[PDB]
């Protein structure tokens, strides 16, 4: 016996899907047009929206 | 070889495609035998000898 | 000028045309930029040769032109030259992982270890080898390992030196392993350990006084464990140096800042003479590498 | 496409510079009030040791002015310090003058192959020469079909023992007088192998051994030193 | 000649580890083919003393003093007589002229003052240029101690000369 | 200004130069003398007494000597073998004979021939070429490997199932050939020997491949040595003086150090991997430019 | 090839009057992505007590940095240069510029100043932006610092403290700064100790292997230059021994695995130099605005 305790501690995480309720109409989301930029590239064009 | 322009050009078959894994799952996994991915747009499909 | 037609002595079949398909932005040498150029010169078949020397692949190949494979149609190829500075993207097949984030230069391609030796292309005894690109940290460690094999291998017997290269010739470079071929010596070989000797006897000379005896004082000051490895690697040269004591330093009486700034200005222009041998410029600054990691887009 | 520079030059240095084929070198002067210079590189050609007397002595009774003077006088302070000090800008497209962002003399211009390479770079050298009585800048200009900047730098010392023995033998002779390197290469673009005509030119009066350079595209290079 | 200048630094350098003086030697037609010396790999040296048989062995004799016993599995001594071997061995420095010269014109046409007593015009068809280093353990030296010479083409083969040391030493080192 | 070594080594020059011999006056070389040695300035002693160079002399004697003394061993090994079997050798080559011949005149041409050798051995000789590849690391390598070889057990038959397989073809042999009607000897012969698939007899062969056809020849004779020192004496008629060369009275580092096979270091123009194909020699040209 | 920016905080109108004063400025990101969110955006991310300057340097090094475009009301627009493109760069810098300078980015030594970037800040986050200095005034004052770096340990005396006085002090044209001393509490930090220990180490590892490695190669065909290199180390010998014992003798014998080690290790530690050894240029000046307040740079890299 070394003379001391010792006090493990110990992380554990654990896969646990939730489940959540809100209000009817509880926040309000404001949306647009979505805007695209044309990226050029020399064999391909990508485009972000 | 099996030459995938044939499966990008041909007009297939409407089918709901439902199984119970993840796609890239099933894939990385090598469930099948047999596999192409690109994940850009391949321009390998458009010339044809 | 800019867009290279090259052509073939022999037809294609199918399952050549169906693997040339494959090989689009795919970078390849081409030793003339010129326009009507012609295929036995493309590539590095022409320029390949085993037991000869890798240093001579590696400094021609750096010293060769570069260009992208693009469109194929049937007996003719449209290499096109990438300018500099524009985004492009490549599409490499050397089993090396990439990154979103770092630079790229050009090898000569080694041997994996599986030992395909078949890149897709073969026409007749006539073979298409691909150069490798490697990122770049890969690059200058195969560069400094190749030197370290220089260096150190001359006046002495082959035992010697087989025990060191066997663990001196293997890399692992993020969970890939990889051997260099053909390490023989060379007059061009040579001339790099002429420059290195040079540099290093350099900086050697007018190096400050108290950089000759700074590990000395952080030694007796603190201890780390870098510092401990750096205290063992001083101490032992100097035992096979000196069997007697290490003097501890004083006040250093020769302080000038003016010197210390001509000095060490003139040592980082010799460690930069020294470094520029292994050091290779870059050719590829990535913007995205794709997730299977077979291409990527990099801007140059 | 070109990148326009546009310059107020004073009336002292406009010798031999009305032609279109020039090159001006923002150098770091001695004095502070307007703190560089745009000196051109022919009177880097009058300074350097590789060029002839007889081109010298031109370039001396064609720049009787007190900027070329005092130019000289602001080059002539380090010894050897002329890469820590020249910085330059393009060559001039016409002459107050535009600069972009070819001619030359015959007898700094130089090369090492046969001139038969189609694409040809070109780039500046200087060498610093210690078995002088202090340092003995050699200015130099050459075409060459190489573009790795590596083995320009191995040709060179193949090219320059001479330099490089005479460094050595400053550093091991002269041990309170560190020099930095030897010279710098940087490159300035590259011309096809059909422009270069050796070729005659007059200017204020005066004869000159010129070698032209047509279709020359520029690039600017850095400073890159070496030993 | 270059190797003269560098091998007298070195021998220079040295000097405190083995007491070895530097000794500058040219040679010619009258010992080796031009075939022999337009291929010459190297040469090696070893300075052994009239009593001493090496001087990268013990001093006081040695253990392969014993005879070899005619066994099959180590032949002579084993690995450890051949590393030896390799030990008493010495490397020089060494180059080639091929193309024939006369070292008093030669050395000449180099910087150097050649001052000779009389110009005996002696021509040569291919000039090799080493230094050898003989070994006096203190600062005396003995006359009676011998100089080996290898000379190792790429093939693999060699030729061996030696001398002993006063038949260099017969006019010179009695002048002192 | 501290003037540089180079400098005043230059303006130096040399006192004298002049010509040297090897012992056996084989050898003339020239030494130089320059005057800024510090060989010059360190102003070392010398002496030269008698008696260290009379064991100079014969410690030089002795390292002449090695080869010499190998070679009498050799012939009164083959002396004290003639002795011990009587004289009646028995044959271990493969040639046919002919009873209606007398063998009186080339038993005196066997005597004449050993004789001759004698007279014309050399340091370059068959035995010293057989025995320089023992000299060797790998010798002993393949010493201990041969020796865990020849000498392995009967298989059990699981190896035989399960197990990998097994795999000593034809000899590497050395050759003095003495041609007693010319007078001339032969040092080094190379040959290939192999045993007969039909009798146990030895069947030499040219290292390119052609059959070795001297032992029909009467009036020569031949000595063949093994790479494992074994020993033959061969008149015509395929009869063998067989014995081994005795080498215990010689010493040990003697012997290693007067002639030895050499390993290489590593110089210009080879792999740093061990055996590759070797590229072309460095070869310093008196045709060409030096470039 | 434009990128957005957006800030998860409450932003006054008065934030974005006092942002948009940085309107063509440069600002590091780690990596290109088409949306990111505003806690990578600049150094602060990085910045913190124990890591210094050459950390930052080092990570700059392979930042990618981006000129500011626009400013909106919630997102920046934020446009990636190109190479041999000219484009507008406001100087930022706290040292003047002129016309043909060539511009190098280097880490900001003025960390929490009495300005505090004009007071531009948040909750947590200070935006911190790089310093847009002259090439040789960054390799000057790379130099000073390292050689701050190396007078670090012996502060012990005060002529010492006198030279790093002068050390503190720079000149330039109508330019004079202080320079932050990388020892803090009466010890350096990390990222500068281990810069300057491989430096040293690399100085002694050379001094006490050319000579072992110039006969190595002078055992081939020899010049003038190694006769010279081995006369310069004879002449560092001569006046390096004066003092200590005699007879050290220094073995031609060592095993190899002793010198591969001293190869690599020596290689290693200049390899982790070239960061602070090595300037890559980023800007050189086609025109400057006068008071200049901004610059026409055309971008290298």
């Amino acid at each position: 016996h070394p003379g001391f305790a010792l006090t493990a501690v110990r992380t554990d995480t654990f896969e646990v899907d939730m489940l959540l309720y809100s209000g009817k109409s509880c926040t309000s989301v404001i949306i647009n047009n979505p805007i695209v930029t044309k990226e050029e590239r020399d064999i391909s064009t990508t485009y972000h929206v | 070889m099996e030459n995938w322009s044939a499966l990008e050009l041909l007009p297939k078959v409407g089918i709901p495609t439902d199984f119970l894994t993840h796609v890239k799952t099933s894939a990385g996994e090598e469930m099948f035998e047999a596999l192409r991915i690109y994940y850009g747009d391949d321009p390998e499909r458009y010339n044809i000898h | 000028e800019a867009n290279i037609f090259c052509t073939f002595d022999h037809k294609l079949s199918i399952a050549d045309v169906g693997k040339l398909t494959k090989l689009v932005a795919a970078v390849v040498p081409i030793p003339q930029r010129l326009h009507l150029i012609k295929h036995y010169q493309l590539g590095l078949h022409q320029f390949v040769d085993h037991t000869r020397g890798y240093v001579r692949l590696r400094g021609l190949l750096r010293n060769m032109t570069l260009t992208l494979m693009r469109r194929v149609e049937g007996n003719q190829i449209l290499l096109h030259v990438p300018t500099h500075g524009l985004l492009y993207t490549v599409l490499n097949t050397g089993p090396v992982t990439w990154e979103k984030g770092d630079a790229l230069c050009v090898l000569p391609p080694l041997f994996h270890g599986p030992l395909a030796r078949e890149n897709l292309l073969t026409l007749g005894q006539w073979e298409l080898v691909l150069p490798w690109i490697v990122p770049m940290p890969l690059a200058l460690e195969i560069n400094q390992r190749l030197l370290i094999m220089g260096l150190f291998s001359l006046d002495r017997s082959y035992e010697e030196v087989k025990a060191a290269v066997q663990q001196l010739q293997t890399i692992t470079f993020r969970d890939a392993t990889f051997t260099i071929p053909d390490p023989v010596i060379d007059q061009h070989l040579l001339i790099d350990m002429k420059t290195a000797c040079l540099s290093m006897s350099m900086v050697a000379n007018l190096a400050s006084e108290l950089t000759m005896t700074y590990v000395r004082k952080l030694a007796l000051e603190d201890s780390s464990m870098l510092l401990v490895k750096c205290q063992e690697l001083l101490m032992r040269l100097d035992r096979e140096r000196s069997v007697g004591e290490p003097r501890t330093p004083a006040r250093p009486q020769h302080v000038s800042p003016d010197d210390e700034i001509a000095r060490l200005s003139a040592l980082f222009v010799m460690l930069r003479q020294l470094d520029d041998l292994i050091r290779e410029q870059v050719v590829f600054t990535v913007c995205d590498v794709s997730p299977d990691n077979k291409s990527a887009t990099c801007i140059f | 496409q070109a990148l326009t520079a546009r310059f107020f030059v004073p009336e002292g240095l406009v010798e031999f510079e009305a032609q279109p084929g020039a090159l001006l070198i923002r150098m770091e002067t001695g004095c502070d009030s307007p703190r560089h210079l745009y000196i051109s590189l022919y009177l880097l050609g009058i300074r350097a040791s590789n060029v002839s007397a007889s081109t010298r002595c031109l370039l001396e009774s064609v720049y009787t002015a007190s900027a070329a003077r005092a130019a000289l006088q602001w080059l002539d302070l380090g010894p050897h310090l002329l890469h820590r000090r020249l910085e330059t800008l393009g060559c001039v497209k016409t002459v107050l003058l535009t600069c972009v962002m070819l001619m030359i003399p015959k007898d700094m211009y130089l090369t090492w192959e046969e001139t038969r390479g189609r694409l040809q770079y070109v780039y500046l050298i200087i060498v610093y020469d210690y078995d002088g009585p202090e340092t003995r800048p050699g200015i130099y200009v050459l075409t060459s079909s190489i573009a790795h900047w590596q083995t320009l730098v191995d040709v060179a010392r193949g090219k320059f023992a001479r330099e490089r023995c005479s460094f050595v033998n400053r550093r091991i002779t002269r041990p309170r007088q560190i020099p930095l390197c030897t010279g710098v290469i940087q490159k300035l673009g590259w011309c096809l192998a059909d422009d270069i005509h050796t070729s005659f030119l007059v200017h204020k009066e005066l004869k000159l051994s010129v070698v032209r350079l047509d279709n020359f595209s520029v690039e600017l290079g850095d400073f890159r030193e070496f030993v | 000649m270059e190797t003269h200048l560098y091998s007298d630094l070195a021998f220079e350098a040295r000097f405190a580890d083995d007491e070895q003086l530097p000794l500058h030697l040219v040679l010619d037609q009258e010992v080796l083919s031009n075939e022999e010396a337009e291929t010459l790999r190297y040469v090696y040296y070893r300075n052994v003393d009239s009593a001493g048989r090496s001087t990268g062995r013990a001093p006081g004799g040695d253990e392969d003093d014993a005879p070899a016993s005619d066994d099959a599995e180590d032949a002579v001594g084993g690995d450890r007589a051949f590393d030896r071997e390799r030990r008493t061995w010495q490397r020089a420095c060494f180059r080639v002229l091929p193309r024939p010269l006369e070292l008093l014109d030669y050395l000449r046409q180099s910087g150097l003052t050649v001052t000779l007593e009389k110009e005996q015009r002696v021509r040569m068809f291919y000039a090799v240029f080493t230094t050898l280093g003989l070994r006096c353990p203190d600062n005396r030296l003995s006359g009676a101690q011998t100089l080996h010479l290898r000379l190792v083409w790429p093939d693999g083969s060699y030729r061996d000369w030696e001398f002993l040391a006063r038949d260099l030493l017969r006019e010179e080192m009695e002048a002192n | 200004d501290e003037v540089a070594r180079t400098d005043e080594w230059k303006g130096a020059g040399v006192s004298r130069l002049r010509e040297v011999w090897d012992v056996q006056h084989r050898v003339r070389l020239r030494v130089l003398w320059y005057v800024n040695s510090f060989w010059r300035s360190r102003e070392l002693s010398y002496d030269d007494h008698e008696v260290e160079l009379y064991r100079a002399l014969d410690a030089y004697r002795a390292r002449i000597a090695v080869e010499y003394v190998l070679i009498r061993a050799v012939r009164d090994e083959i002396y004290a073998v003639l002795r011990r079997d009587g004289g009646a050798l028995p044959q271990r080559f493969a040639c046919h004979v002919s009873r209606n011949m007398s063998w009186r005149v080339v038993w005196e041409l066997c005597r004449h021939a050993l004789a001759l050798w004698m007279d014309w051995a050399d340091v370059r000789s068959c035995i010293i070429k057989a025995l320089t590849p023992r000299l060797s690391r790998g010798a002993a390598a393949a010493a201990q490997r041969a020796r865990r070889q020849r000498e392995r057990s009967a298989p059990k038959p699981q190896e035989l199932l399960f197990g990998p397989r097994n795999e000593p073809a034809e000899q590497t042999w050395y050759a003095d050939v003495v041609r007693c009607v010319r007078a001339q000897v032969d040092l080094g012969v190379e040959v290939r020997a192999a045993r007969c698939p039909r009798t146990g007899l030895w069947i030499v062969r040219d290292r390119r491949g052609r059959l070795r056809r001297w032992l029909s020849q009467p009036e020569v004779c031949v000595l063949y040595v093994t790479p494992d020192l074994d020993f033959y004496w061969v008149l015509p008629g395929g009869f063998a003086v067989s014995s081994r060369v005795t080498l215990h009275g010689l010493a040990q580092r003697a012997l290693r150090d007067r002639f030895q096979n050499f390993e290489a270091v590593l110089a210009r123009g080879m792999h740093v991997e061990a055996g590759r194909q070797e590229p072309e020699t460095p070869r310093v040209s008196g045709r060409r430019l030096p470039f």
